[PDB]
């Protein structure tokens, strides 16, 4: 009888905002709710466990609510850190039984304060490379079946404290420059595109 | 391991009225551990019928329950109630009187 | 006055003779209104007051699943405290538990309880500032260290400031006619012989407090009539007075054995 | 903390797989959970000191146990493709309704009908852009996977011999190469921009590492091309001008 | 209400 739902099932948000997760349930005899973040590689780490007749908790920029007779909860992440994306799922314990909601998928995407955005064509060992743009620019598909347009994806060089996003485009055709590669995207109208 | 003895006390809910419907009551508390042994007697045969209240305890930890059967009180029957606990080297029996 | 609400639990191990009795009452000041029993065919938390039959099936089913629960750990209980005081799995012990909260006639929480007992004496109790624990020996320290690595402490806090306030509110309001009523005694005293004894007594009163030479006096514990209400009477060996106090009866009455 | 074996599982339809986990050491209680695509995190069964005590909708195929040594095993059996998921374990203290439980990294398991699609992955680096390094005055250095089937697959970055993750970024999910055929090939890139006075150091060795996991030295193999088994395919790449 | 509570000794 239990279902736990969750909304919204993605969010990709700028850092430093505020973001509201939402958790409803139906069946309100609960032993607990957790709230778990899941990475990729380390799997599932609970972050707020609010007791049967707690209202709240508190745990950092981290601030959860419960309601056992609406059946709700939500949690608060006051000022996200790029450090926070990962999927954060909601747990209920019912009498002898567990259930996980659907979950939300969270990005955080960081300030590039300094965008520089150029398309670059890698050493063949054909890689095409979009890098340095802002977070708002969306890496779109490929227009063709021949063409791989992988989504953005940041790296942290912290030992100089800058980051940048990067896209990375492939293809096997013969008549296949990175000057069209990811015009199926918009891209910035200052993009660099040396010869 | 505690072993308190059950104060036992025999009585009635309505006062004294023979001939009307009367709910006669045997009241043990204080005792410890739960297992207990509660008859109520008529003429000094057993009542058949018996019923007893849920198994509590107060502040100390002991327990206490209530026996109670429906009768109609007489001049001539004589009831009384019969405790044996782990407590008890013989079972003791508290026979009831109108004015206690 | 002021109210309380209590739930008060029993399980007695029976060696050979299969898996524990577990008995669990409610209670509203004095009056009982739920009750379980695992020696029941099918074992359900039922009602003992009518004020308390209005509930739907969702309170029904999560009372019945939570005394069953406590009797699975209750059990669980009993076997781990055999090993805790090497103790043989042959003898028949018990745990007692009580918890509950006190309100004022404000309605807001005076105090909160939860307490338990191994074979009649105390062996771990939630102080009254619902955040740390008096374990009585080492056996229960080491339940006591567990329950604060497990944040016990935590939930029974929130339930006794919450949950346990809300519904004893609730459940004055809906039994404000048997609860909020204090039915006064009915007093009179009988004669039973150069030495005899004088006989006070108090008939039908609600709640279970009453008061009645403090030395030779005797007096017998409060006992329930059967129908919610209690007596209680005291004999002593013109010049002897008993005082008779309620919070149902308008003024403190004295009386004197009318021959 | 929780450990579980393997991490990842490449099998056939019919077969049966034993999962194994050794919770947090003093945990008495052990959690089995299944996360699918189509149900998410479902939770299997729950061992407390050796007996069972709670279940989920586990099916009648899957079976688990935990022994004395508080280490518990998970066996599914008559294996079918939509066993395919994450198999989690979890442990805790005991069974307080007040206490969390402790996850581990996890089993990945995939049920092929047949392991004849079974390929392992083609790696290649790609050296920086010499207008790159003119103008961004770095160097980003991009690791190519290729042709591998299935998803299992690790990538990691191994800067002169030793391992790095500082400038590093790596696709969360493979690339499918043909979308139009439902068995396609799998693609997956990665990125590792180091300065750019590093990379034109000519005494730098830059080496991206694909651990590909695919069939065992146990399993059958009926084809005269290489065997797909667990293997690492890697691209070196040293410094230039 | 009951208080819902699991806490083995
Ligand atoms: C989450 O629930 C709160 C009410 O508790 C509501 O105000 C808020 O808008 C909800 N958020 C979303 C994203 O639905
Ligand atoms: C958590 O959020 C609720 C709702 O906004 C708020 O009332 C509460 O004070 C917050 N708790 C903390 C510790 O900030
Ligand atoms: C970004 O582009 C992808 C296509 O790769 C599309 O699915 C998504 O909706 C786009 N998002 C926004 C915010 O435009
Ligand atoms: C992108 O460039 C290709 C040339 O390779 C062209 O065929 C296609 O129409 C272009 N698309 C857009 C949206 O400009
Ligand atoms: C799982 O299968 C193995 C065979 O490899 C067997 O030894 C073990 O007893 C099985 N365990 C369960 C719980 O079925
Ligand atoms: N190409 C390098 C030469 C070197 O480092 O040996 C440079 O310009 O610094």
């Amino acid at each position: 009888k239990q279902e736990v739902t969750q909304i919204p099932a993605a969010l990709s948000v700028p850092e430093g905002e505020n973001l509201v997760l939402n958790c409803s349930f139906t069946d309100s005899a609960i032993y607990n709710l957790q709230w778990f973040r899941q990475d990729p590689g380390k799997g599932l780490t609970s972050l707020l466990l609010i007791q049967s007749s707690q209202r709240e908790q508190t745990s950092g920029r981290l601030n959860a609510s419960l309601d056992k007779s609406s059946g709700r909860s939500t949690l608060y992440i006051a000022a996200s850190q790029p450090g926070d994306s990962a999927t954060y799922l909601c747990a209920v314990s019912n009498f002898n039984k567990f259930y996980f909601g659907s979950g939300t998928k969270l990005n955080v995407k960081p300030n590039i304060q300094n965008p520089d955005p150029a398309v670059y064509q890698l050493r063949d060992s054909s890689v095409c490379l979009f890098t340095d743009f802002d977070s708002q620019t969306n890496v779109s598909q490929s227009k063709d079946s021949d063409v791989y347009i992988t989504d953005k994806c940041v790296l942290d060089m912290r030992s100089m404290d800058f980051k940048s996003n990067s896209a990375v485009a492939w293809s096997n055709k013969s008549d296949f420059a990175c000057a069209n590669a990811f015009n199926n995207s918009i891209i910035p109208e200052d993009t660099f595109f040396p010869s | 391991m505690i072993q308190r003895t059950p104060k036992i006390q025999v009585y009635s809910r309505h006062p004294a009225e023979n001939g009307k419907s009367n709910f006669l009551n045997c009241y043990v508390s204080g005792f410890h551990p739960s297992d207990i042994e509660v008859d109520l007697l008529k003429n000094g045969e057993r009542i058949e019928k018996v019923e007893h209240s849920d198994l509590s305890f107060s502040k100390d930890w002991s327990f206490y329950l209530l026996y109670y059967t429906e009768f109609t009180p007489t001049e001539k029957d004589e009831y009384a109630c019969r405790v044996n606990h782990v407590t008890l080297s013989q079972p003791k029996i508290v026979k009831w009187d109108r004015d206690m | 006055g002021s109210h309380s609400m209590r739930y008060f639990h029993t399980s007695v191990s029976r060696p050979g003779r299969g898996e524990p009795r577990f008995i669990t009452v409610g209670y509203v000041d004095d009056t009982l209104f739920v009750r379980f029993d695992s020696d029941a065919a099918s074992p359900r938390e039922e009602p003992r007051a009518p004020w308390i039959e209005q509930e739907g099936p969702e309170y029904w089913d999560r009372e019945t699943q939570i005394s069953k629960a406590k009797a699975q750990t209750d059990r669980e209980d009993l076997r781990t405290l055999l090993r805790y005081y090497n103790q043989s799995e042959a003898g028949s012990h018990t745990l007692q538990n009580m918890y509950g909260c006190d309100v004022g006639p404000d309605g807001r929480l005076l105090r909160g309880y939860h307490q338990d007992a191994y074979d009649g004496k105390d062996y771990i109790a939630l102080n009254e500032d619902l955040s740390s624990w008096t374990a009585a020996d080492t056996a229960a320290q080491i339940t006591q260290r567990k329950w604060e690595a497990a944040r016990v402490a935590e939930q029974l806090r929130a339930y006794l400031e919450g949950e346990c306030v809300e519904w004893l509110r609730r459940y004055l309001e809906n039994g404000k006619e048997t609860l909020q009523r204090a039915d006064p005694p009915k007093t009179h005293v009988t004669h039973h012989p150069h030495e005899a004894t004088l006989r006070c007594w108090a008939l039908g009163f609600y709640p279970a407090e009453i008061t009645l030479q403090t030395q030779d006096t005797e007096l017998v514990e409060t006992r329930p009539a059967g129908d919610r209400t209690f007596q209680k009477w005291a004999a002593v060996v013109q010049r002897y007075t008993c005082h008779v106090q309620h919070e149902g009866l308008p003024k403190p009455l004295t009386l004197r054995w009318e021959p | 903390g929780v450990t579980q074996t393997p991490k990842h599982l490449i099998t056939a339809t019919g077969q049966r797989v034993t999962l194994r986990c050794s919770p947090r050491s003093g945990d008495l209680s052990v959690y089995w959970y299944q996360q699918s695509l189509d149900q998410g995190l479902q939770f299997l069964i729950q061992y407390y000191n050796g007996e069972e005590r709670a279940k989920g909708n586990i099916l009648e195929r899957f079976s688990a146990q935990q022994f004395p040594d508080l280490h518990s095993e998970l066996n599914l059996s008559s294996l079918e493709l939509g066993d395919s998921a994450l198999y989690f374990c979890a442990s805790s203290v005991a069974t307080y309704s007040t206490d969390t439980q402790y996850f581990g990294p996890g089993t990945r398991l995939t049920v092929l009908e047949d392991l004849k699609n079974v390929f392992p992955p083609e790696v290649a680096v790609f050296e920086p852009s010499e207008a790159e390094i003119s103008h961004t005055q770095k160097a980003t250095l991009v690791c190519l996977a290729t042709g591998f089937y299935p998803d299992h697959v690790e990538l990691s970055w191994w800067v002169n011999g030793k391992e790095v993750h500082s400038g590093v970024c790596t696709d969360p999910q493979p690339l499918k190469e043909q979308p139009a055929l439902n068995d396609s090939r799998y693609c997956l890139s990665s990125r590792l921009r180091v300065s750019a006075t590093f990379w034109q150091n000519p005494r730098n060795h830059f080496r991206c590492q694909v651990q590909f996991y695919g069939l065992s030295e146990n399993d059958e193999w009926t084809q005269d091309r290489a065997k797909p088994v667990t293997q690492i395919v890697s691209a070196e790449a040293w410094g230039r001008a | 209400t009951r208080l819902a509570l699991i806490a083995p000794k």
